[PDB]
């Protein structure tokens, strides 16, 4: 690596080569740390897990059991090795806790005074985290698998909301309306995700095994529907254009913005184009997944070439975005991963699995 | 001489014994003082059990000390 | 306060801290009135090894706060 | 309740149990810490072996989950440190207060029974040679409960 160094000290290549290349080789080396952990609170399983997006220091994490854990990464020791002390808790003896499982823990974008976080208690809950208390809560109908913050927009601030019934309800955190439903898909809505780089394109998953992209300013439908032969098998949109062959119960955007990413029950990943929905036949193999509810997945950031975490089975997967070559697998776990979050500033992984632990991989060296 | 015993309702009372004396009666005694039968008591001195064919002596208990009662378990 | 540290054999060792003073401290008044040097004390507050640089107010220790002392032989 | 969870927290600081000890971790009351010193005459002698328990939201009529922290060797509990006592899955009583069954637990560390054990593997070797027994557990004391 000496050569990178000598190299951007005589301005030969850029210092995005090295930060790039350097990123790219630490997250090859990605390893399980003893020289780490993260305290046990969780009664029962981690559903999911979402570290700040700005300065990357606290890390929510929503247990099965209702507490919402809010950790601190920071080594503020003196010692190699440390453990990340939980900062607060929303525990059961709290009030307005969630009644059952949290799914999901998100930080309110561009601000991280506050976040919000859902629950199978038909309750999405805004919480402020410096006092810890309830600033809105909207009561919906029916479950709520997974929810979503546009993590880009300044001018509106909805939340997606991808219940069990078939209607993707969208709440304003400004002043609350709910009323707000995109129709159009046929059964449960098991993740949803805004786009990271347009502000109203929101793209929902369901158990039908269809992916479609609403333009939310937009009230008469999609603009796209995911089809997985790119209309080979070309049928009027009734009962076609399926992106995967059962649920499909994961989205992850690309950093970019410019493809996302499903991971669906039929054990197979596809990098769709984000703008035509068009299938770029990256094979990925086969992927292991079986949950019957979200699956958290995330995509490195600031790397030479683009990896992608997928829990697998009892494992995480790590595989490459533009090319479908499986990079490693990442196993250190006890029961199924329900969510791995990446840490970009440093190229950590955290991991939350169904046996309460959050196993926090680092590099080596 | 006499022994305290903590039982399970949070009160505590003390027993009349003495060293010669066989864990059975102890247990009779916790019995027809407050009345859960021989076989459910599980009196733990030192994080161990006391055994029903055994005495006092055997475990080294002296006055003023102090005898835990829990409830009958096993292992699994 | 008064912080009792009680070990395992029951004995009730009294001590006296003032709110602010550090754990080493502590260990080291259970040296005057018990004898055991600090090197080989593990306290334990409801169920926290307090750790020897800590303040006594981190652990909220009160009047009366009774930890627990258990002895590390080895003890460097 | 919490009102149960307050009341035995207040006299288990009051009255404390000799070998045992157990607090909140932090704000949530339903999360404590326990911990359980070896008891004398054991192969864990000096040992200190710190539990986790977690209280359901109706804690006195359903049973806390406690889950050893610091791996012991056991033949009734797994390398996960998870315990299968009877009193703790099935005949769970209100009466029993988190004194008691901490209690009870550092008891069972001295009696195990590999008849139905959670690790056969070690319930094995218990059976059949005690005398390795005693000399493995005393050094997985010594390498984590020192």
């Amino acid at each position: 690596m000496l050569g990178f160094l000598s190299a951007r000290q005589t301005g030969l290549e850029d210092p995005l080569r090295l930060r790039r290349a350097e990123s790219t080789r630490r997250v090859l080396g990605l390893e399980l740390n003893k020289d780490r952990d993260v305290e046990r609170i969780h009664g029962g399983g981690i559903n999911t897990l979402d570290i700040e997006p700005v300065e990357g220091r606290y890390m929510l994490s929503g247990g099965s059991d209702g507490v919402i854990v809010l950790y601190d990464l920071e080594n503020s020791s003196r010692q190699s090795y440390y453990t990340c002390k939980a900062v607060c808790s929303i525990g059961r003896d709290h009030p307005d806790v969630h009644r059952y499982s949290v799914e999901t823990v998100q930080w309110y974008p561009h601000d991280t005074g506050m976040f919000t976080s859902s629950s199978f208690d038909k309750t999405l809950k805004v919480w402020d985290t410096n006092t810890l208390q309830t600033a809105d809560v909207f009561n919906f109908e029916e479950t709520v698998y997974s929810h979503h913050m546009s993590p880009v927009s300044t001018k509106h601030c909805l939340v997606a909301v991808g219940t069990r019934g078939p209607k993707v309800q969208l709440c304003d955190l400004k002043s609350g309306s709910c009323s707000h439903i995109l129709q159009g898909h046929r059964q449960e809505i098991l993740a949803v995700s805004w786009s990271p780089r347009y502000d109203y394109i929101l793209a929902t998953a369901s158990a039908d095994s269809r992916v479609k992209l609403w333009d939310v300013r937009r009230a008469s439908g999609c603009l796209i529907t995911l089809d997985q032969h790119n209309g080979k098998k070309s049928q009027a949109v009734e009962s076609a254009n399926t992106a995967h062959n059962g649920k499909v119960n994961g989205l992850c955007f690309t950093s970019d913005g410019l493809h996302l990413l499903t991971v669906g029950t039929d054990n197979r990943m596809r990098l769709w184009n984000s703008s035509n929905g068009e299938n770029t036949l990256v094979n990925y193999g086969k992927v292991c997944n079986n949950s019957k509810k979200g699956l958290k997945f995330t995509v490195s950031c600031g790397c030479s070439s683009e990896f992608v975490f997928v829990p697998y089975g009892s494992t995480i997967a790590v595989y490459t975005v533009y090319s479908g070559e499986q990079i490693t697998m990442l196993k250190g776990h006890y029961k199924t991963v329900d969510c791995c979050v990446f840490q970009s500033n440093f190229q950590e992984l955290y991991s939350g699995s169904r046996d309460c632990n959050i196993l926090a991989w680092v590099p080596s060296l | 001489m006499q022994i305290f015993v903590k039982t399970l309702t949070g009160k505590t009372i003390t027993l009349e014994v003495e060293p010669s004396d066989t864990i059975e009666n102890v247990k009779a005694k916790i019995q027809d003082k407050e009345g859960i039968p021989p076989d459910q008591q599980r009196l733990i001195f030192a994080g161990k059990q006391l055994e029903d064919g055994r005495t006092l002596s055997d475990y080294n208990i002296q006055k003023e000390s102090t005898l835990h009662l829990v409830l009958r378990l096993r292992g699994g | 306060m008064l912080i009792k540290v009680k070990t395992l054999t029951g004995k009730e060792i009294e001590i006296d801290i003032e709110p602010t003073d550090k754990v080493e401290r502590i260990k080291e008044r259970v040296e005057e009135k018990e004898g055991i040097p600090p090197q080989q004390q593990r306290l334990i507050y409801s169920g926290k090894q307090m750790n020897d640089e800590k303040t006594a107010a981190d652990y909220k220790i009160l009047g009366g706060s009774v930890l627990h002392l258990v002895l590390a032989l080895r003890g460097g | 309740a919490l009102k149960r969870i307050h009341k035995e927290l207040n006299d288990l600081a009051r009255d404390p149990p000799a070998q045992c000890s157990a607090g909140p971790v932090g704000d949530d009351m339903f999360h404590w810490q326990a911990t359980i010193m070896g008891p004398n005459d054991s192969p864990y002698q000096g040992g200190v072996f710190f539990l986790t328990i977690h209280f359901p939201t109706d804690y006195p009529f359903k049973p806390p989950k406690v889950a050893f922290t610091t791996r012991i060797y056991h033949p009734n509990i797994n390398s996960n440190g998870s315990i299968c006592l009877d009193i703790l899955r099935s005949q769970w009583s209100p009466a029993l207060t988190i004194s008691k069954v901490l209690l009870s637990i550092c008891s069972l560390l001295c009696d195990p029974n590999p008849d139905d054990p959670l690790v056969p593997e070690i319930a094995r070797i218990y059976k059949t040679d005690r005398e390795k027994y005693n000399r493995i557990a005393r050094e997985w004391t010594q390498k984590y409960a020192m």
